[PDB]
């Protein structure tokens, strides 16, 4: 009379990173996302693929390019029984060619990617467009508009009549270059919403840009270098809006070579002309301004792309975005340990730090940090360490409205620590505790990971 | 001189474990997966090793397990209830 669906997560449950969860129904197996934990390396980092048979996975979906969310899937293509069918956004792919050889050697420490397995580890991925539904073997699926970074796609599915929406990470807050999240115009009866941020509440907009800019102003004029640990892109171009036109709005007292700006990455050059080919696919404030001018605003007059550091003169106040975003290795963490020891520079994050990486370590400010060349050699920090979110995650009240908009029955928390998940949770079931009882009860669901949640349907 | 052939359950190939003499206790040959794949202190994870036919668990980390055997392996969530005991 009723058929179960079935849900449990491989990572990301009760946590954020190495985002995987498996959704069963009516014989069909989908897997949300392959991501790895910036905290570990080599099979540490991987979700827990030895508890689940990957060989019964009939289609696997990727929300973003984030490494907790797409760095594992270069190892399920290559090391596993893995055999399904892979689907992503078209500026998720393009993102993903170059984020491919990094993703490949987080994850082998314990070989290197080579151009040979460039055609099993890329040229199978499928590429969905939005809002045009795809049907695999009696599995559908579309990809509406997430927000959160170029090519993000939140993914509703459909099994014979069951309707589930995986919302991937989102946001609802009118980005200066993004689509915000929409609402699917089909209802869903299984609701898997991230729930990074708990209760907490941000900022608006306007007031966390002023806070930025205000905060970076008073820092370069008193003669110290400001350095962003970012990903190699995504929410990096935001900043970069945000600088290059702050700079040019004082330009008589920071244009030219007056402080200059850094966007440190082996995958600048690259990362840039993605972002300038996908315009189309973006929101309408940012394409009149490219129509306006005529000029790509991704062009920036006020900052200048490096490579690497070993030409890189560094006298004089200057502001770096470099990467990685967790200062887990690469150039940021190089920096990081150059600039640390001078009390006035500032090292300011602006995305969400996971638990266990150097980024959310320097937010404690410690009194000194390990070097990354050998750990048992200290290096003083005294660098001001502050904290402004752009991370494009939604806060509670952006959350709970749309979770209200959605208005499944069963919702099932992802991708959040225990206790902002726990708080929220909480939350959800006061705001709905008035249908509790009658026939519109919502269920909360905040499992562990390799935690089933069985539900009932017709 | 001596191996034993282990495999983690999700993954395509088949590695060894090499030793001396006829056997390995379970627990030695868990540390020494551990070790081998850099897995980590055991505060995340758990580790279990089970027979490649009967599907049965060696649940008693005394247990040799002669050589030439071969095990699957399978790293879960830690819920000791980890694996920390076979790092210390
Ligand atoms: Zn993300
Ligand atoms: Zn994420």
């Amino acid at each position: 009379n009723t058929t179960t669906f079935k849900f449990f997560s491989l990572g990301g449950s009760n946590e954020v990173g190495r985002s995987c969860h498996i959704l069963q129904y009516k014989g069909k197996t989908v897997m949300l996302d392959a991501g790895i934990h910036p905290a570990y390396q080599g099979l540490a980092s991987l979700p827990f693929y030895d508890e689940f048979d990957l060989s019964k996975v009939d289609i696997l979906l990727i929300s973003h390019f984030h490494l907790d969310h797409a760095a594992s899937l270069p190892y399920v293509m290559q090391r596993t029984n893995f055999q399904g069918r892979v689907f992503m956004t078209h500026p998720t792919k393009a993102i993903y060619r170059w984020l491919l050889r990094d993703f490949v050697r987080v994850t082998s420490i314990g070989g290197l990617f080579s151009d040979e397995d460039l055609v099993d580890s890329f040229d199978k991925i499928e590429t969905v467009d939005y809002h045009s539904t795809v049907d695999v073997n009696g599995i559908k699926f579309t990809a509406f508009h997430a927000g959160h970074v170029l090519g993000a796609a939140m993914f509703q599915i459909e099994i014979a009549g069951l309707r589930v929406l995986f919302t991937g990470d989102y946001s609802r807050e009118v980005d200066r270059h993004l689509n915000s999240a929409e609402v699917p115009p089909l209802s869903s009866n299984v609701l898997i919403v991230e729930s990074t941020f708990g209760t907490a509440t941000h900022e608006p907009r306007l007031n966390r840009e002023r806070k930025l800019t205000q905060l970076i102003h008073s820092t370069v004029m008193r003669g110290g270098r400001v350095l962003l640990p970012v990903f190699a892109l995504g929410r990096a171009q935001e900043i970069m809006l945000i600088l290059d036109e702050y700079w040019s709005q004082h330009a008589d007292e920071l244009g030219g070579g007056q402080v200059p700006i850094f966007y440190a990455s082996n995958l600048a050059k690259k990362c840039m002309s993605v972002f300038q080919t996908y315009v189309n696919m973006m929101n309408d404030d940012i394409r009149k301004k490219f129509r306006d001018s005529q000029t790509n605003p991704f062009i920036f007059k006020n900052i200048s792309y490096l490579r690497n550091l070993e030409d890189f003169q560094d006298f004089g106040p200057s502001v770096m975005l470099a990467s990685p975003g967790m200062l887990q290795s690469g150039l940021s963490r190089d920096l990081l340990e150059r600039w640390c020891p001078e009390d006035k520079n500032l090292v300011l994050i602006t995305g969400y730090s996971i638990e266990g990486t150097m980024a959310k370590f320097i937010m404690l400010e410690p009194d000194t940090i390990p070097s990354i060349n050998n750990p048992e050699i200290t290096i003083p920090r005294r660098c001001q360490v502050e904290e402004i979110s752009f991370a494009a995650h939604v806060d509670f009240q952006e959350n709970l409205e749309f979770i209200e908009k959605i208005s499944a029955p069963n919702i099932i928390l992802v991708h959040g620590e225990a206790n902002p998940m726990g708080r929220l949770k909480s939350a959800l079931l006061s705001n709905f505790a008035s249908l509790k009882g009658t026939d519109n009860e919502v269920h909360v669901f905040n499992p562990r990971n390799c935690v089933e949640v069985d539900l009932e349907f017709q | 001189s001596s191996t034993i052939f282990y495999r983690f359950k999700s993954q395509r190939n088949t590695s060894r474990i090499l030793f001396d003499g006829t056997g390995l206790t379970v627990f030695d040959l868990k540390r020494e997966i551990i070790q081998e794949n850099k897995l980590g202190d055991g505060t995340d994870f758990q580790l279990k090793i089970y027979n490649p036919d009967t599907e049965e668990e060696y649940d008693d980390d005394a247990f040799v397990i002669p050589r030439s055997t071969s095990v699957i392996v399978k790293r879960s969530p830690a819920i000791k209830g980890n694996a920390t005991r076979y790092v210390t």
